[PDB]
């Protein structure tokens, strides 16, 4: 992370946001269909064959929890078969519930650069509690809503983090945990950025 | 007679690979068209994944142009922090 | 995702050859069976072009990633990250130049091997690494652990890596995100 002594701070008059998204890795392997994979693996092992010519304390761990994923999106206990992404619902108007949505966002310093700003933003949203690692120093998507307020989408991932709602500084209201198949569940608030996150 | 080493190397040379334990499988075209599907799975999966990577490459190429040179300098730093090893893979 | 293109597995056994013709072909024959179990690909008796120390081949070499469909290389990396790491002497993290850590930083002399104390050649097309697995690690391999009567002697084997990723440390870091203690 290098910072130049001088630069044109065009992003001081324009609120370009150093906003980062937490892409969680899915912990365990998703279950593939046993019948078709078993038939295919049987075919490949037949081809391999013809080509060459604690005990009471161990339980196989279940990969499913009773609570479903849709609707309740509070904590990390829903889908180990799919990636989940931290989506912050946009904050209230005066200190109550949320209306339109947003992302975990923080506007950049006019001098200090975007990616380290987003790493600091998701570093101070845990309140110096647990280390959260980062993926890339370059943004993934571009924002067409405001040409001055174009948010730069950096990416990060989960190591271990029990989150609190009262520590995200991008006007936090709630926490949403969804997959790329359902990143458009907030269509009433998001207009066209939800189409650009589909890449 | 034979020592333990001699019986060991006999059962070891004989079972370096297990010696011919397979029925030789023939194939005649009175089947279903499956090898077409077998190439289709891998071709479609690898091509969709590499299209995703090339589109991501296009976005990361076009990302860093509406922004001044210090933002390039943070964007064009070619080093990475070592990975924290606490990222357990697909179990 | 950043992945590799080539990998090799070799057991350089100078314990087999220290003479003109007294080669341990039967000892490397069980070593060949051990490499067939460990690698996941048919073993090869490493016939030396400089075969002036033995009547027959010395050591066993298997290439796991030269062929297409790179399942063998990934299975080799999965097996080594699963069980081959813990018995290493001086295993508290890996320094990036020598990808296997000794219980020291100084006094790492090179007597009869090459002087590659760094990662590889300075230009780095060839990412030659001294990944040396201990004899005890082959003793504690679980298939060998429950079949010790078939693999009675074990010899130190060294691994050399070829990565498509530009830097050796960052390419090793993604496979250290496979839970390999290479962080240091």
């Amino acid at each position: 992370s290098a910072t130049v002594n001088d630069g044109a701070s065009t992003s001081g008059e324009g609120p370009i946001i150093a906003a980062c998204v937490l892409q969680r890795l899915p912990l365990v392997r998703p279950r593939l269909t046993t019948g078709e994979q078993a038939q295919l693996a049987l075919e490949r092992q037949r081809a391999l064959q013809t080509g060459e010519l604690d005990l009471r304390a161990f339980d196989p761990v279940p990969a499913t929890t009773a609570a479903d994923s849709n609707g309740d999106v509070s904590t990390m206990r829903r889908r180990l078969a799919d990636s989940l992404y931290l989506v912050v619902r946009g904050g209230p108007a005066a200190g109550g519930g949320g209306g339109e949505w947003a992302f975990p966002q923080a506007v950049n310093t006019a001098e200090e650069s975007i990616s380290d700003t987003a790493q600091r933003a998701l570093y101070g949203a845990i309140g110096r509690s647990h280390p959260v690692y980062f993926i890339g120093n370059a943004p993934m998507g571009h924002v067409r809503a405001l040409p001055a307020g174009t948010s730069f989408f950096m990416l990060a991932q989960v190591v271990d983090d029990p989150w609190d709602t009262q520590l995200l500084p991008g006007a936090a209201q709630e926490l949403a945990w969804v997959t790329k198949q359902e990143l458009l569940g907030s269509y009433l608030s998001d207009a066209r950025l939800r189409e650009l996150v589909s890449k | 007679g034979v020592d333990e080493e001699n019986a060991r190397v006999k059962a070891m040379v004989a079972m370096l690979q297990p010696p011919a334990p397979a029925e030789a499988t023939p194939l005649t075209p009175a089947e279903q068209a499956a090898a077409q599907q077998l190439q289709q799975q891998r071709v479609a999966e690898h091509q969709a994944w590499v299209k995703d990577m090339t589109t991501k490459f296009k976005l990361q190429q076009a990302a860093l142009r509406a922004l001044p040179e210090r933002l390039r300098v943070l964007a064009m730093q070619p080093d990475h922090t070592p990975y924290p090893l606490n990222r357990k893979f697909l179990f | 995702l950043p992945r590799l293109t080539a990998i090799e597995v070799s057991i350089p056994a100078i314990e087999t050859q220290l003479e003109r013709d007294v080669v341990d072909k039967s000892e490397l024959l069980l070593y060949a069976l051990a490499l067939e179990v460990l690698a996941g690909k048919p073993a090869g008796f490493t016939a030396p072009a400089n075969k002036a120390l033995g009547t027959r081949a010395t050591g066993v070499a298997v290439r796991l990633d030269a062929v297409t469909e790179p399942e063998a290389a990934h299975l080799f990396m999965e097996k080594l990250v699963h069980v081959l790491l813990p018995n290493q002497v001086g295993f508290e993290g890996v320094p990036p130049p020598m990808l296997v850590p000794p219980p020291r930083r100084s006094k790492a002399a090179e007597a009869a091997q090459a002087r590659k104390a760094a990662l590889d050649h300075r230009k780095a097309p060839a990412k030659a690494h001294f990944t040396e697995i201990k004899v005890g690690n082959l003793l504690t391999y679980p298939d060998f652990e429950q079949n010790f009567s078939l693999f009675e002697p074990l010899r130190g084997m060294r691994v050399r890596l070829v990565m498509e990723g530009a830097s050796a440390a960052d390419c090793a870091a993604l496979l250290g995100g496979m839970s390999l203690p290479v962080l240091s």
